[PDB]
Order: C-alpha cells, then structure tokens, then sequence
DNA sequence: CATGCTTTTTTTTTTCATGTGCCGGTCTCACACGTGCCTGGAGACTAGTAAGCGCTTCTAGTGGCGGTTAAAACGCGGTAGACAGCGCGTACGTGCGTTTAAGCGGTGCTAGAGCTGTCTACGACCAATTGAGCGGCCTCGGCACCGGGATGCGTTTTTTTTTTCCAGCGGTAC
DNA sequence: CGCTGGAAAAAAAAAACGCATCCCGGTGCCGAGGCCGCTCAATTGGTCGTAGACAGCTCTAGCACCGCTTAAACGCACGTACGCGCTGTCTACCGCGTTTTAACCGCCACTAGAAGCGCTTACTAGTCTCCAGGCACGTGTGAGACCGGCACATGAAAAAAAAAAGCATGCTCGA
C-alpha cells in the first residue's frame, strides 16, 4: 500500500550505504523486506529503474541496461 | 353499502386485548394504530378467503375458506374444520 | 396432558383451553405447534416481573 | 512526529460501507468447514461433503447472521443504545419466534 | 473437535455485524453469537444429514443442504433450487 | 431491473449482487422473495440515522 | 449601570493527513457459442371421464322487531411514569508490533456417487362381499349460574425508628 | 467548617377499612353420550405389469499431503465516548362516577344459494412412431479484475480570532 515503486528505489540506494554504484538485486531485496510486495514487483523495479535511467535522476555507474549499478543525478 | 366500523373496535375492547396480552399501561396513540394493523390482519385474510369462495364459483364465504385462508398467511386455525 | 389440565380445574370433560395449557406448557409440543392458533385456547398466565408491584 | 488516530466509531462506520458494498463470505473458509464436519459427527460419522455443499451452508449462516445483526442493531437502537448486547440478539430472537 | 466454534474468530463475527450496520459491538456478544451459529448449523445439518441418510449415501450433497434450508424456511437460491 | 443494476455498474454481465439490488429495492419482488436468500447477493447500503455522527 | 478591562470560551480557518475514487495498461478465466447426438416433446390416433349444465331439495343465511341491561362513553382528579439532564468509571475502539495459519497450486489415490441390465416382489385394478361407522333420535348428569359467606390482599391511618437540617461554640482564615 | 444536640420531616413499622375473589351448596338446561337402522367403504381375493432392489461397472469427485507466502489474527497499551444510575419536572395516563348507548337475545318470516344428482360430450389420458430442440463437450476471446500511481472528498488537530463571561470605574436618584 506504500506506491511509488519511484520513492521505493529514492528510499532503498538511501538507506543502502555509501556506494559510488548500487546494483539492482541489492535494491530487489531491501524494497521485498522493508515493504509490501506482489511478484511482479521483482519485475516492476526492473521497468521502474528504466524509466528513473530515462529522466536522468538515476545515471548508473557500471554496466547496461538492466544488470548494472545506478547513482543519484547531484 | 356501511363505512367506519372500525370505530366499532372501541379503545375498552383493544384494552381487553392487550391485558390478555400481559401489557399494563397503554399509551394513547396505541388504540388507532391497533385498529390500522387489525385492518391490514383482515384485508389480507379475508382477500384469500374471497379468492377461494370466487374459484368454488360461490357466493357464501365458508368457514373453510377463511381457515385454508389463515393456513396460507402461516397462521393456521384449529377447530374449524380440516 | 389435557386429560392432566382437566383433572387440575375439577372438570370431567377436556375443553379447548385444557388443549391449549397442555400443549404450550409441554417444550415440544409448543415447538411443533408453534405456528398454530388453538379456537377458545387463551394464552398461558405471564405478567413480566418489572410490572408487579414493589416490596 | 505526531501520530494520527481516527475517533472512536469513525472506523466502525468506514468498515460499514466497506461490507455493504461488497458480497464476499466474511467467515474463513477452512474454520468453517471444520465446524461443519464437526457438528455432521454428533449425527453420523464417516460422512463426506460435496465442497458446494459447505459453501451453500456457510451463504446461508453468514447470510443468517447478518440478518439477525440487522434486527439487534434495532433492538440497541430502540433502547437508546448504539452497542448491541446479548438481552438485544434474545429480543430479536424471542420476537423472531426463534426461542420461547 | 477442537470447538473449531472458536475459529468464528471475533473479528469475522466483527464483520458480519458490519455488513448488519452494527457500530458498536459488546465484548459478550463475540460468544452470544457462536453459540446461535452453532445451534443454526445443527438445526439445518441434521435435516441435510437426513436427507443424506434417506438417499442411502454416505456423501452430503448441495441439494441435501439446500432442501434443508427449504424445511427451516430460509430458502436458498444458486445452488440448485 | 437486474440489467438495469448492472447498467448502473458499468457491468455488461449481470451478477447475483444486481440480482439482489434489483429484488430488495422492487416492493413487491422483496415481498414475493421475502424468506429467500440470493447466494453472493450482499444487503442494501442502509445505516440507521442515530448511528451517524 | 454604562466603560473598560482581563479571561475563557466557543466559532472560523488552517493544516494536515489521510483514506477512497478514478484511470491508465496488462493477463486470465468464464462466458459464449458451436458441434454432434440423444431423448423427450410432438402427432395422430382410440378410449374413458370429469365436469359443465340444468333442474330439485331444503339449509341456513338475512333481516326485521322490541325489551333489558351490560357495556361504552365522557369527565374529574391525582399519581407515578416517561423523560431529559448531568455526572462518573470503564468498556470499548484505534493502532502498532508480533504471531499464526488460511490460502494457494499441486499431486496422487480411491470412496463412492452414479449408471446399466436384470429379475420378481409388490401394488394397482376389479368384482363380490359385509360390517364399520355415519346420520339421526333420546336421554341422563355434568356443569354452568347464583348467592351467600369466609378468606385473602390492597390501602389507609397511625406509629415509630430514622434521616436531616438549623444552631451553636471554637477558633482561625480574612 | 466540625461535632453534638434539638426538634422537623421521612422509610418502616404497626392496626383499621374495604373490596374482590374464592368455595360452598343448590337448581335447571344442553349437549355429551349412546344406540339403531342404513350405506358405503373397506375388505378380500385374485390377476398382470412394473418399480426398484441389487450386483457390477465406471469414473467423478472428495480427500490427504506438501511447501510455501502473505494476509489475517492476536495481543497489549491508551483514552474517549458511551452506558447507566441518580435527581428532578410535568402531565399522561389510570380509576371511578354518572350519563349514554346499542349489543345481545329471542323470535319470526322469507328466500338465496348451497348442495345434490343424472344426462352427455368435450377433453385428457394414453400409445406407438418420429425427430429436433436442447443436452454434454470443445474452443476462443473479451470482459473484468488487478495493479500502481494521482487527483478526490472527509476526517482530527493545532491555531487563530471573533463572542460571551467575570473584577474595577464615574454619575445621578432618594433615604
Ligand atoms: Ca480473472
Ligand atoms: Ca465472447
Ligand atoms: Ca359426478
Ligand atoms: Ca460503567
Ligand atoms: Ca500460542
Ligand atoms: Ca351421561
Ligand atoms: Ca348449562
Ligand atoms: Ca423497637
Ligand atoms: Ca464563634
Ligand atoms: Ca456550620
Ligand atoms: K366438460
Ligand atoms: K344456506
Ligand atoms: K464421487
């Protein structure tokens, strides 16, 4: 019941530490364990990243388009 | 043709009816809306009871026809007949 | 049971309201005959407590 | 930091609205159909059940209850109450002809 | 047995009551209804069982339910009236 | 009149819920299927006034 | 009692928070429709009756009449009950953080519901035979109905234990 | 105000008046009870077709089991509103007396219409034969259900601000 999957990606890489990259299934498992999911969820933050990737709040660090590590835009 | 024997159920007669009913004290208001429910009772019961009379291709209601009446309203009467 | 009832009011013969008694008075003959209005039958004796007067 | 805290009844009232709109059994499904095999013993054992068969009854109880809640709130209401209470249930019961 | 009578949790009861518009709900009430609940369940099972027995079957159908009900007058339609 | 409740829901399938809506708002259908109970029917939105605040 | 003053009190607005409603984009199940076949509804007969109809018997339903007298009706006065109001104590509601098991999808086995064919007891139908029990007459005794009288229960009057409501001294705060 | 005594009213006694009910025996009527004679239903005994008992066969559905995750239940803490019990007001109802009414009873006369019975034929049961409408099973595609994200209406709290609720004045009758 906590939307933005947006906010949920924000509030994941921020309480993830201090990183110059962050990779995806480490975000997969915090955003599961720190709030309500369906299963489609793994596959939502997926299309959630692309679109953060898209807008350029979230630049990634290593790698390409799905398995990679992204940073916050300043 | 003779309207308002409804008055005919007087307040002293509903008040018999209700101590049968265990009640002590009866407001005012009680003894029209008595009269109002006993009407409705009648007009439903004695409907049927026509509407068998009608279907035997009678003029004179039988007894039988208000008791096969009553047992349709779920208020079936004994000593009556059947 | 109304044979009993008639006994109980010095009566020879069972009348409608001995029916009644018997039957009201009886679990289950009440619940069978629930739905069921004995002619002459009068209702069982039952004023609620709160009517009676106070001592 | 300020927690936020419905009045007591604005919920009961939300839940209310909730459940009138929708048409879905209330009652868990399994711990009913436990309490229906359980009581189908006391009058023969080794007795199976059609699934519709349970459902049917768990729509007729709950559909049942529901009805009985109807005529007890008015009993609560009639008293100048808002609680409902058991001597409520008993009325709507004993003018249902339910009970003696 | 487990008094599986006890798996009409409150809250279920909470909500049937709900859904009667009820507002406000007396601790006493949760226990009042599992017992009227139960002596439902008997009153129609025994007839369904009845009705089972007759049939020389040892599986309680729907109808078996449903013709139950029809003798209780608490008719139910959608399961093959 | 069930069609009509199911119209009144942006449904083109008729549901027990419409078919209940529809019985217990006609008078006299709620008076015919008055000991009848509609499978997966739901009861009228209906809140006593002294239960508001 | 009009000014003015401070104080609190209720009344208006701001301010959050919610929830809940609405709307796009996507993914499944269930409606819907067809196929193909099987049986139940249709047809066109013959047979047997129920029931319409018209006349006949007589029950009991209607309607009027007039003489009590039980019951309704109107009115008065006075309680005792409905009802609002106010205050007190806690049981109920909300929410949060922790515990559970219902639920879902899935797999495997067979109890038993259902279906078929076959045989024979059982029940219907029918014509003779007859006693049960029906309607109809007649006869006691239960009971209903009275009234008189004894007892039981409410009410009032009087008494009496019982609460209460002023005063007073003391005696201590302005 | 507290603590002790005084007469002043106040549930809690008793003793007196009265009304209603119950209980007793006596008397007079109506219906229960029984019997008789007549009628129609049951009985009997038989003949003939079929309902359903049963055994075997099929295969549906009900059950048991497994391994999850998540939505739901549970339990505990916190405090608001509701129950309800006490106190007080006002008057609606109860009870009872005189005045009114028309139900009740009993009897009478007249006639619908209930109930009955027999004549007759339209009307339904009923049969074998025929066939298509509607059944079970298969297939498809589109509602609608689920989501996640966003403007929507409705609640509960804090704040700000008009609205009514109590201590401190100068002025002019009237004693
Ligand atoms: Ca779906
Ligand atoms: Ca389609
Ligand atoms: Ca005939
Ligand atoms: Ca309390
Ligand atoms: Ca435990
Ligand atoms: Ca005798
Ligand atoms: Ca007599
Ligand atoms: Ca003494
Ligand atoms: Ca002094
Ligand atoms: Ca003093
Ligand atoms: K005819
Ligand atoms: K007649
Ligand atoms: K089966």
């Amino acid at each position: 019941d906590h939307p933005k999957y947006s906010d949920m990606i924000v509030a994941a890489i921020q309480a993830e530490k201090n990183r110059a990259g962050s990779s995806r299934q480490s975000i997969q498992k915090y955003i599961k364990s720190h709030y309500k999911v369906g299963e489609n969820a793994d596959s939502q933050i997926k299309l959630s990243i692309k679109r953060l990737v898209t807008t350029g709040v979230l630049k990634q660090t290593k790698g390409v388009g799905a398995s990679g590590s992204f940073r916050l835009a300043k | 043709v003779l309207r308002d024997n409804i008055q005919g159920i007087t307040k002293p007669a509903i008040r018999r009816l209700a101590r049968r009913g265990g009640v002590k004290r009866i407001s005012g208001l009680i003894y029209e809306e008595t009269r109002g429910v006993l009407k409705v009772f009648l007009e439903n019961v004695i409907r049927d009871a026509v509407t068998y009379t009608e279907h035997a291709k009678r003029k004179t209601v039988t007894a039988m026809d208000v008791v096969y009446a009553l047992k349709r309203q779920g208020r079936t009467l004994y000593g009556f007949g059947g | 049971l109304a044979g009993n009832a008639a006994r109980d009011n010095k009566k020879t013969r069972i009348i409608p309201r001995h029916l009644q008694l018997a039957i009201r008075n009886d679990e289950e003959l009440n619940k069978l005959l629930g739905r069921v209005t004995i002619a002459q039958g009068g209702v069982l004796p039952n004023i609620q407590a709160v009517l009676l007067p106070k001592k | 930091k300020k927690p936020h805290r419905y009045r007591p009844g604005t919920v009961a009232l939300r839940e209310i609205r909730r459940y009138q709109k929708s048409t879905e059994l209330l009652i868990r499904k399994l711990p009913f159909q436990r309490l229906v095999r359980e009581i189908a013993q006391d009058f023969k054992t080794d007795l199976r059940f059609q699934s519709s068969a349970v459902m049917a009854l768990q729509e007729a109880c709950e559909a049942y209850l529901v009805g009985l809640f109807e005529d007890t709130n008015l009993c609560a209401i009639h008293a100048k109450r808002v609680t409902i209470m058991p001597k409520d249930i008993q009325l709507a019961r004993r003018i249902r002809g339910e009970r003696a």
